This record gives C-alpha cells, structure tokens and sequence, in this order.
C-alpha cells in the first residue's frame, strides 16, 4: 500500500467533516403584523328644516 | 474491495496513533490551548492554593 494516499484521504475526510459543522442555521424573517396610521370619519350631506 | 478490505488487510498506524494522542488531548486541556467552561460573576473568590 501507497502510504501517502490515506493521509491525503484522511484529510479531505476530515475538512469535509469539519465544513459541514460549521453550517448554522439563522432566519431573521420579519412579522405579518401591519402598521396602522391615523383616519377621520368623514360627514355624509344632510337637510335640516323646521 | 469492501470484502478484500475487511478480511485481515490491516489499518495504516494513524488510526491507533490518533487514537491514543486524543487520550492525551483530553487530560492536560491547557497544553492545546482550549478551556472546557468560563465563569462570569461580579464578586470573585481567590483560590488561596495557587
């Protein structure tokens, strides 16, 4: 057996390993929730007489 | 040569190697330049021993 080629395996077996425990999982998603802003009631026509 | 490989070939020496300097690694954790846990706190108590 050629020793150099399982150091070489071993290695890459070992960064692959190493990269994929790195990997972190974070979402900073935003919420459905809508701002509300100010409104007036508006005034419909009206008659008046007496 | 999953078959070839189970019957008697033998392991390149690392694996026993790493095996043992990891036994190493746990019980002098200074040496390698890692600490298990931190404490934080506002009233610190000295160790007299040290």
């Amino acid at each position: 057996p050629n020793d150099e080629a399982t150091i070489k395996a071993l290695d890459n077996v070992i960064k692959q390993i190493e990269a994929l425990s790195v990997i972190v999982n974070r979402s900073e998603k935003a919420d459905d929730a809508q701002i509300l802003g100010p409104n007036t009631y508006k005034q419909l026509l009206e008659h008046l007489f007496s | 040569l999953k078959q070839i490989a189970s019957d008697g070939q033998g392991a390149h020496p690392i694996a026993a190697a790493i095996d043992q300097l990891r036994t190493i690694v746990y019980r002098e954790p200074e040496r390698f330049g890692y600490i298990d846990s931190v404490i934080l706190t506002h009233n610190p108590d000295v160790d007299t021993a040290y």
